[PDB]
Formats: structure tokens, C-alpha cells, sequence
């Protein structure tokens, strides 16, 4: 009878999760290139890592960023630190109200303005800028499931 | 909301169809502090398979029904073609005739299940039958049905293309009886291409291979197969085929999901192997390249880079092609041949590859000598002397010989000379050419090791061309890359001689220590495609490694150079240099705290002269750090680490997003990125605390410190404190 | 209806971490409050907070507006064969918010709204909590040449409000600050800190 | 073993709510000033 009772019995598992993190950056690099590889090719472990590894798109802990609750992969040319930190990425602004972002460290080379829209001079000179900087604030958060 | 069982343009966001399952942005709950949460009931399901039957007869029913004739008409494993069922029937007990292991396969289904209009599956029904005997030892004979049609509803009401029927007949050969091993394969088409008055389309599709055949249906060109005496005459046979595979056999002409193709059209291009998508075929459907000229009229279209966009034509595959090797005593010779015409049989479609080697082996002396043909009337896409890409006609004239002493040390010294002939002119490089054919068959240095393996050994005593590394400094602080084995897979027109020295070997000099000196010379025409030339490059080299574990640490040694003088693959000429260093202590039980030390230095040197610059691009990587493993409480462990990497004209790409990763580079970009850092932390009895500071900085040649990309002269920064603590209920 | 649960699941015992090292793990064992179970329908006054404030704001959910057939008459899932169908949604209560490790000298303590007190005037901070961090107190009591004065060190961190949205006095604001006690004579405790 | 299941275990607890109730009225006025007050001050319970 025991056995049977075990049969169809469920297994309640809970699970607790706690844990506090600050993250204060300006630009969102990547640190995981800093760290010794193992013998394996794999690179040590680090409390700061933003993950990624990825065997079918090639990524890998070190094309991402390791600051702030952000993963921004890392931007090769001039517009990253030449494959070191995240893009420039300016934003630009448009007459029908809709925005399009353009990726490089001077606004001025935006060479694709969508035929039938012009640039609102609502920034700058309509050309805004997304802000590099990502923040954590301190707080501890629990977990349960 | 469409079944395809992929998420679509938008489809839910279960969490938000739920409100309160989980995340930030909705939760479900009390005043009094309860959180509600629905409770859902998971289920993964990975049957789709049910068989009844025990001996005899077995009867398979499920969904994408996975099942294989034999290759060329119903490779249809690996993914499976449709919903229905397969009997399979087992004669293995039959009283009179049951030692022919007799076996009898019937298969039906609908394609892709039930499906929408417009796809491929709509109102499609496969069937099919096959019947399978071993008479001698293990020659299995098989003879196979297949059909796969559209039914009265799929006849309208299904546009695509799929042909209103396909008929296949089939036999096959595979096996091994008398110490010979035979495989050979037949097919039909049959196709009915829809429309109006159909006009029946007719395909074959035959091949006669004598060799090995792996599990995996892949060939073996390296076991004889046939075999004819014992080590002192001892004449194998390595292959011996033919083809006739038309025009027009395509996966849909017999009925299997992909392939009748070739795999690569730059390696072996005869051969449709394809180990990707399941494709079992020992012959390819051969195609017919050509320029595209599409838009703007008078120059052939190229793409953004500059590789030329072709036009692929079939035109089938007809030819044979024979492989031996004739083992002496002391000496063994070997050749091959091979010629595939169109499948109409026209020589403005040949390719004729001849060959042959021979190699004297004696004490501890080696001799070879290699002669490499390709006479290739196809297209074929490749790079012309001056190094843009073309299409057509190629001829290539290889030959080689190499000379390798092995004192017994562990040590190794080697000689070549190797001569490539292209297109009459010298050719400093072949241009990846000899590598069309599946027969190249190249020896092997080293006494009683007569094996005529598969490919030319074109990377064999040579340099390497490297310029991609993983970490910062040049690929030497990586324990998982070996420099010392870093070759060129590129075969030149080039002589030189190449020391070296081994550590696995037992009975060596020093026990685990590897270098790879060497010296070669590289033709170089005159100007550009001029017939005359000299020797005049010259190529320096060598690298070391050597691990040893002198006490407790964990020693680790690593360097390279290289001072050539020409572009010889990617790598440009000039000086290259790359040392590394790899400290890793253990706990030390003596010393109180019980640290337990760590260490990295890398440096890396190169003075790329190209084209456009005669640039110095450099780089440091530098790493301490002690671990702490009794800190004044019990069950309490400090630990700090330093890390840094300056370096020069030095630049990282990231991930392609296909399989490629991403890589440290050389680029003329004037910025010394000067990435620094330091990690503490700290545990008590199981509450971590971490702390991380890092700092960026790019400054360029005056100084003007671009990092933190507002432009205000300042490093970007980074810091984080993470508490963090693992519970077990 | 209502499933509840054997309620034996109050302790937890922590497990191995660290990245530089590893540690033992299995090591301390913390006394968890959670209540939880299975509940058959949402109360009169159940909402989805769709801001984080933990507060019904104006016009949230009433939760049994979100799922139909929860509860009230309102909303009735059935059949016509006489079956009535309510969702089932698993309730739990968490009181537990500090963490405590560590056994003689030193604990500390990790969590949600620290509640803290060095002095009046300085630190008056506990009845409602400052914020979430950590908190390590050193008793040295036991010290052979110092433990007749008991000498005690407390240490504070933690941000303000946790994580909270711009506006609001707490966002990116964080505090510290250390104390230090003795009793030299049978109960003066003399103290100095630092905020 | 038995402690082990009942570990793990659901106690399922039911409930049933049988209830008849009219009321008329016409302006919804108060009662439970008239009812005697007891010696803590709470009004006596009644079914109103």
C-alpha cells in the first residue's frame, strides 16, 4: 500500500533565491577577457560575467557586456572601443513622429533617411543620443518558486 | 495560434496572457501579503513511435515517420517525411530459407501530416516496399519500390510545385563476400511534373564502388578492401568506381528530403556526402558555374567583397576512377585516377586528376616523392594570379619531395621541395585547386607505415599564417592552442628544411618540451603574373612549450616567431613575436593561511608591413591573484585578483552570429586600449561577497582618451558588489 | 476547497559558492517562515500590482475580474452537464526577509529592510527599516584578555528603499556606518559611531 | 516511509455553506444599539 501510495504522489519541491547586487558603469565593456583561460579553452569563473555562451551564433562570455543589468554586446570599428565596450548608437528623429536608431560615431554619415521622412529637428540638430550608462540600484531580492 | 509549434510575429507572451505567472510587470496579489500564482500542468512528450509485433512482423505508427530505403531514393531519416506507418517483416526463421536472413519493409504515409494550403505536404501520400536477402557472407541484395503522389484533393487546391507522381525503382549491392567489398546502386525516376501535359521525365541514377564503406555510410579511402598478399607483396586496391548519375536526379527525383549535390564544389566536389543534412550519397549531381552579368551589361556581377556571384547549371556526373598502392619492402609506390565527365559526356565538363607517389624507407631515413595533376576543363572558381576570383579552366602540376630523418631522441629534422605548376606559370601558390578530387593520396613519413591516406600533405613542415587569437596576446597565454602545431594548409612553391622535437615521446631530451624550428624559401613571380621568378621570399620560424611542474606550481612556457618577408596566406610580412607565461600554485599546507598563488604574463610583438602602413602593433597582458584558504575564522576565504592588458594598433571583431566566434586582430587604428581591473572577494561560511572595479581607456596618439564616447576626456568605468548566498530547502 | 501542505518545509540549508574559490557549503541552516498551498479561487480583495508598489492603486485588476470564474457570482465557468470549473492557484506567504550566518563572534546578516540601531540621534532606524543590504555584528565577548568589558562592533550597509524609481527620495542613495561599545564598569556601556 | 509521504503530502480540506436568509426593509436602519452591552464593552451577538 505504501508503494502505491508513492506510485501517484507528488514531490513538492520549493526553491529560495537570495541575493543583493549593485552595478554602476558608464560605458558597459566587456571583463571577461581579463580572466585566465582554463586548459579547456573555457574562461575562469567570475562573479561579474553576463553569460552568452552560444554554440550556434558563436558567441561567447566575451562579447558582452559585464555591467549594470545589461548584456550589451560589444561593438567592433570606432563606434565600440574597437571591440571593447558598447556602440555609440545615436537616435534620430523624424517628421511622422516614428524614430530609427543609427549605429555610428558620427550622425552626420546617416546615409539612409527612409524616402519619405525627414529628420525633425527635435535633438540636437534631430539627432539625439542614447545614453551609454547602466545602473543597478542596490537591492536584495528573494526568490521563491 | 497557427500550430506550427514556432512562435510567431507576436504571438502571446504566455506571461502576459496570464497576469501573474511571473516577472516584474504583473503580480497577483493580497492586502494581507499572500501572492497568488497559477498552477499549470507540464508535460514534455517525446514518444511519436508505437510498435506491435514481436518476431515477425513489426508494425511502427507515428508521427514524421523516420525510414531509409537505401541512398538515392529514400534517404528519409534524420528527419523523418510524413505521419502513417512501416511494417517491417523479418524472415530470419523461415525454415528453408532462412540462413538469407530475408527482410521485407513496407512503408506509408501522408507528408508533413496534416498541413495548410500552399506548403509542400498538402494532399501528398508516400508508399513503398523493399525486399532485402544476404546470399553469401555479408553481401546484402536489395530490390525497392517507391511512389509518393498527389491524391484527388491535392491535385487542386495545392499550387507549390510538387510533381503530381514519382515512381522509383531501385537495387542495391553493399556488402562484403570474399574479402572484397562491393557497393553498388541503381535507380529510376519517373517524375510527373504537374501542369498541363505533364511529358513525363525519366533520371538514373547507378554506381559500381569497390571500397570501404564506414558505419556511417561514409567511405573509407584509407583501408584497402582488397588486398592482394602480405607485407612484402602485398598490391591493394584502395578503389575502383563509376558513375552515371544523370542530369536530372534531384531530391525529388527520388524521393528523399535533401542532397544529389555537391557537398562543397571546392573540396571534393564528386562526392555528395553530406554529413549535415543526412546525406548519404557516395556520387554528386554535378552543376556548371558561370558568370551572372545580370543588371549592368558587359562586366560579370560580383558581390560587395568581391567574389565573383555565379550560375549553377546541372549537368550530372559520368566517370570512373581507380586508387592502389603497390606495398615493396623497404619502398611502396601508389597512384590514382580519376576523370568525371558530364553526364552527357562532353569534355567541356572533364575533370581529369592523375597522381601517384612513392616513398623509400629505411633505418631512420625517409624519402617521398609526389606527383599531383589536375586537368579540369569545368569552370571551377578560384583565384588568378593577380587575386581576384574567376571562372575557368584550370590545370595544375604538382610535385614534391621530402626527405625526413628521425634520430630516436624524440627528435625530428625534415627537408622539402615542393614545386606547384599552375596554369604553366609557377605559381607561387596553388590556389586551392588540388584539392578538387576525393583521391589524393598522399604517403606517410616513418618506417613499416606504408599507408596511402587520403589527402595531400600540404600541411606538412610548414609555417603557420595565423593572425586570429583568442585572448589578448598572440594565441600564447591560451593552455588549450598549441603554436608548435599551427600549420598552413596551403601548398607553395617553396623548399626549406624544418628541425623540431617532440615530448611524447618517451626517451626524449627534455620530457615535456615541444619546438618547431624551421627555415623555407617561397617563390615569388617578378612583378605580378610574369612566368619568371625567384626564390626570393623567405620565411623564419619557430615556436616552443614546455609545462613541468617544478614544486607545487604549475609552470606553463609558451613562444613563437616569424620574420617573413611576403603575404603568404593573410598574415603580412614582417617580425612576430609572442611569449607567455602560466603560474598556477596549489595550497600551501605549511605556510599559515594556506594561500594558494596564481600568475599570467603574455607579451606580444608585430611589425606588420603592409600596403599602407608599416605599423607596430603590440600587446601585455599581465594577472596575479592569492586565494586565502583559512582567513582568521573558521570556514572564512579572502581571495583578490589583479588583472590587465594594455596594448597597441590591436582590435577585437565580434561574433559573426553564424558559427564563427569572434577574435583578436591587427588593425591600424591608432589607440592604445589600456584594459585594467580588480576583483576581491571574499566568502564566510558560504556568503560570498564580490567586489570588482574596471577601468577602459582608449587613448589615441596625442592623447585625446576617447572612451566614455561623450567626449569628455574620462575612462569608462565599471564597478559592482554582488552578495550573493545558496539555500537548499 | 483548499490544499494545504504538511508545513515541514521551514528550514533551509545553504549550499557551496564562489567564483575565486569553493566553498563547503551545508554549513548554516536558516529558519524560513513561508506559508504557501493551494487555494481554488481568488478572495474579494485580490489585485494585480502592475507597478510594484505593493498597493492597490486606481482601478489595478480586482483580480477576480482577471480570472473569470474565480469567485462572486458574477463570473460562473461551468458546464451544461452541471460541472463547475474554478482555477487553482498556489498562495504562499513569505515573512522571512534576514538571513543570518555565522555562530560566536560574528553574524551577518543579509536582507530586505534592515532595521538597525546605533543611537538615538543617529541611527534611530528600526520600526520600519532603512532599506536592503547586509549587517554584521562582531561580539568579542569571549576574547581572553577583553571580555570582561564585552566589546561589541556592529557595521551597517544597505541602499535606500531598495529598488525604487526615480522621484522618490531613495533612488541611488546608500548608507554605512560602524559602531563600537564597551561596559567598563557593571553596566555603563560607553559607544562611539560613525554614520 | 509513511513519515516521508506525509512530508510531501496534501491535506485536502473542503468546506460547505448552507444558508437561508430573507430581509425586508425600507429605510436600512441600525439595531445593535439596542442589544445589552457585556462586561469588555462588545455588543451581545444576535443574527442581524
Amino acid at each position: 500500500r505504501i508503494a502505491a501510495l508513492e506510485r501517484n504522489a507528488f514531490s513538492v519541491k520549493p526553491s529560495l533565491t537570495i541575493g543583493y547586487s549593485v552595478s554602476r558603469t558608464s560605458r558597459n565593456f566587456d571583463v571577461d577577457r581579463l580572466f585566465p583561460l582554463n586548459a579547456d579553452g573555457t574562461v575562469a569563473n567570475n562573479a561579474f560575467t553576463s553569460g552568452g555562451i552560444d554554440t550556434d551564433t558563436g558567441a561567447q562570455r566575451r562579447d558582452f557586456g559585464d555591467f549594470g543589468n545589461a548584456s550589451d554586446p560589444v561593438v567592433a570599428g570606432a563606434a565600440g572601443l574597437y571591440g571593447f565596450a558598447d556602440g555609440v548608437s545615436y537616435t534620430v528623429y523624424f517628421t511622422d513622429g516614428s524614430t530609427a536608431t543609427f549605429d555610428g560615431l558620427n550622425p552626420a554619415d546617416y546615409k539612409v533617411p527612409t524616402g519619405k521622412v525627414i529628420d525633425t529637428t527635435k535633438g540636437r540638430n534631430g539627432f539625439g543620443f542614447n545614453n551609454l550608462a547602466r545602473y543597478k540600484e542596490g537591492s536584495t531580492d528573494i526568490g521563491i518558486s | 495560434t497557427n500550430g506550427n509549434g514556432k512562435k510567431d510575429d507576436g504571438e502571446a507572451t504566455g506571461r502576459g496572457t496570464y497576469l501573474g505567472s511571473g516577472g516584474t510587470a504583473a503580480i497577483l496579489r493580497d492586502p494581507a501579503g499572500n501572492v497568488y500564482r497559477p498552477v499549470f500542468f507540464r508535460f514534455k512528450n517525446a514518444t511519436t513511435q508505437f510498435s506491435v509485433g514481436n518476431n515477425p512482423v513489426i508494425v511502427t505508427l507515428g508521427q514524421q515517420q523516420k525510414f531509409y530505403f537505401s541512398d538515392y531514393v529514400f534517404d528519409n531519416n534524420y528527419d523523418g517525411r510524413g505521419d502513417g506507418f512501416t511494417v517491417t517483416v523479418d524472415g530470419s526463421n523461415v525454415p528453408v530459407i532462412g540462413a538469407w536472413k530475408p527482410q521485407i519493409k513496407g512503408v506509408y504515409g501522408s507528408r508533413s501530416g496534416l498541413d495548410g494550403t500552399a506548403e509542400a505536404g498538402y494532399g501528398v501520400y508516400y508508399r513503398g516496399v523493399r525486399a532485402q536477402i544476404t546470399p553469401v557472407g555479408t553481401l546484402t541484395a536489395g530490390i525497392h519500390y517507391a511512389q509518393e503522389g498527389r491524391d484527388m484533393f491535392g491535385a487542386a487546391q495545392n499550387t507549390t510545385s510538387t510533381p503530381s507522381d514519382v515512381t522509383t525503382y531501385g537495387a542495391d549491392l553493399h556488402g562484403k563476400a570474399f574479402g572484397v567489398e562491393l557497393h553498388s546502386e541503381y535507380a529510376t525516376s519517373r517524375v510527373r511534373p504537374n501542369t498541363a501535359n505533364a511529358a513525363v521525365q525519366t533520371s538514373n541514377a547507378f554506381y559500381a564502388r569497390v571500397a570501404t564503406r564506414k558505419d556511417n555510410l561514409a567511405f573509407d579511402l584509407n583501408t584497402p578492401a582488397a588486398k592482394f598478399g602480405n607485407d612484402t607483396f602485398g598490391v591493394s586496391l584502395y578503389d575502383l568506381n563509376y558513375r552515371k548519375i544523370d542530369a536530372g536526379y534531384n531530391n525529388v527525383a527520388g524521393i528523399s528530403e535533401y542532397g544529389y549535390g555537391s557537398y562543397s564544389r571546392t573540396s571534393a566536389q564528386n562526392i555528395a556526402y553530406n554529413p549535415d543534412t543526412g546525406v548519404t550519397a557516395p556520387f554528386a549531381n554535378l552543376d556548371r558555374q558561370a558568370y551572372t552579368d545580370a543588371n549592368n551589361d558587359g562586366t560579370s556581377d560580383r558581390n560587395a567583397d568581391g567574389t565573383v556571384v555565379a550560375t549553377n547549371t546541372k549537368i550530372g556526373q559520368m566517370g570512373f576512377g581507380v586508387k592502389a598502392a603497390a606495398n615493396l619492402g623497404p619502398v611502396a609506390i601508389g597512384g590514382y585516377y580519376d576523370t568525371s565527365t558530364g553526364a552527357n559526356g562532353d569534355n567541356a565538363n572533364r575533370m581529369t586528376e592523375a597522381g601517384g607517389s612513392a616513398k623509400v624507407a629505411y633505418s631512420i631515413f625517409s624519402l617521398r616523392g609526389t606527383y599531383n595533376t589536375l586537368d579540369s576543363n569545368r569552370p571551377q572558381i578560384y583565384r588568378d594570379a593577380a587575386g581576384t576570383q574567376i571562372i575557368g579552366d584550370a590545370k595544375v602540376r604538382r610535385y614534391a619531395v621530402q626527405a625526413d630523418v628521425t634520430p630516436g631522441l624524440g627528435l625530428f629534422v625534415g627537408a622539402y621541395y615542393r614545386d606547384v605548376n599552375v596554369n604553366g606559370v609557377r605559381s607561387t601558390t596553388d590556389r586551392g585547386l588540388l584539392g578538387r578530387g576525393y583521391l589524393a593520396s598522399s604517403f606517410e613519413p616513418g618506417v613499416g607505415n606504408n599507408a596511402y591516406r587520403t589527402g595531400l600533405r600540404c600541411a606538412d613542415n610548414n609555417f603557420g599564417t595565423g593572425t586570429r587569437d583568442i585572448d589578448g596576446v598572440g594565441g600564447v597565454l591560451n593552455p588549450a592552442v598549441n603554436l608548435d602545431q599551427s600549420r598552413t594548409a596551403t601548398c607553395f612553391t617553396s623548399y626549406g628544411v624544418e628541425a623540431g622535437h617532440a615530448g611524447d615521446n618517451a626517451n626524449a631530451l627534455v620530457k615535456d618540451l615541444f619546438f618547431r624550428v624551421g627555415y623555407s624559401r617561397v617563390y615569388v613571380p617578378t612583378t605580378a603574373t610574369a612566368t619568371t621568378g625567384d626564390f626570393s621570399g623567405s620565411v623564419t620560424y619557430g615556436d616552443a612549450r614546455y609545462d613541468r611542474k617544478v614544486g607545487v606550481a604549475n609552470v606553463r612556457l609558451a613562444g613563437s616567431f616569424s620574420t617573413t618577408n611576403t603575404q603568404l596566406d593573410s598574415r603580412p610580412a614582417g617580425t612576430r613575436g609572442a611569449v607567455g607565461l602560466i603560474v598556477r600554485t596549489d595550497p600551501l599546507e605549511n605556510v599559515p593561511f594556506r594561500p594558494q598563488f596564481n600568475g599570467q604574463v603574455g607579451y606580444y610583438t608585430a611589425d606588420n608591413r603592409v600596403a599602407a602602413g608599416n605599423y607596430n602593433a603590440n600587446a601585455t597582458k599581465y594577472g596575479a591573484g592569492v586565494v586565502l584558504n583559512d582567513f582568521l575564522l573558521p570556514q572564512t576565504k579572502i581571495g583578490v585578483r589583479y588583472d590587465g592588458y594594455m596594448a597597441q594598433n590591436r582590435q577585437y571583431t565580434p561574433f559573426d552570429g553564424d558559427g564563427t566566434q569572434g577574435y583578436f586582430s591587427d588593425a591600424n587604428n591608432n589607440r592604445r586600449t589600456n584594459l585594467n581591473g580588480v576583483y576581491v572577494e571574499g566568502a564566510y561560511q558560504d556568503l560570498i561577497f564580490s567586489y570588482g572595479t574596471y577601468t577602459l581607456s582608449q587613448k589615441d596618439l596625442n592623447g585625446v582618451e576617447y572612451g566614455s564616447g561623450i567626449n569628455n576626456g574620462q575612462p569608462a568605468r565599471g564597478q559592482t558588489f554582488k552578495i550573493s548566498y545558496k539555500v537548499n530547502f | 476547497l483548499g490544499f494545504d501542505t504538511s508545513g515541514q518545509f521551514s528550514q533551509v540549508t545553504s549550499g557551496t559558492g564562489g567564483s575565486l574559490f569553493s566553498t563547503a557549503g551545508r554549513l548554516q541552516v536558516n529558519q524560513i517562515d513561508l506559508n504557501f498551498g493551494l487555494v481554488t479561487g481568488l478572495p474579494s480583495d485580490a489585485y494585480v500590482d502592475t507597478n510594484g508598489n505593493g498597493k492597490k492603486d486606481d482601478g489595478e485588476a480586482t483580480g477576480r475580474g482577471t480570472y473569470l470564474g474565480s469567485g462572486g457570482t458574477a463570473a460562473i465557468l461551468r458546464d451544461p452537464a452541471g460541472n463547475v470549473y474554478r482555477p487553482v492557484f498556489f498562495r504562499f506567504k513569505n515573512a522571512t526577509t534576514q538571513f543570518s550566518v555565522g555562530n560566536n563572534p560574528v553574524i551577518v546578516t543579509l536582507g530586505q529592510q534592515q532595521k538597525f540601531y546605533f543611537s538615538d540621534y543617529v541611527f534611530d532606524n528600526n520600526y520600519d527599516g532603512r532599506g536592503d543590504g547586509f549587517t554584521v555584528t562582531v561580539d568579542g565577548s569571549n576574547v581572553p584578555v577583553i571580555g570582561a568589558w564585552k566589546p561589541q562592533i556592529k557595521g551597517v550597509y544597505g541602499s535606500r528603499s531598495g529598488l525604487d524609481g526615480t522621484a522618490e527620495a531613495g533612488y541611488g542613495v546608500y548608507y554605512r556606518g560602524v559602531r563600537a561599545q564597551i561596559t567598563p564598569v557593571g553596566t555603563l556601556t560607553a559607544g562611539i559611531h560613525y554614520a
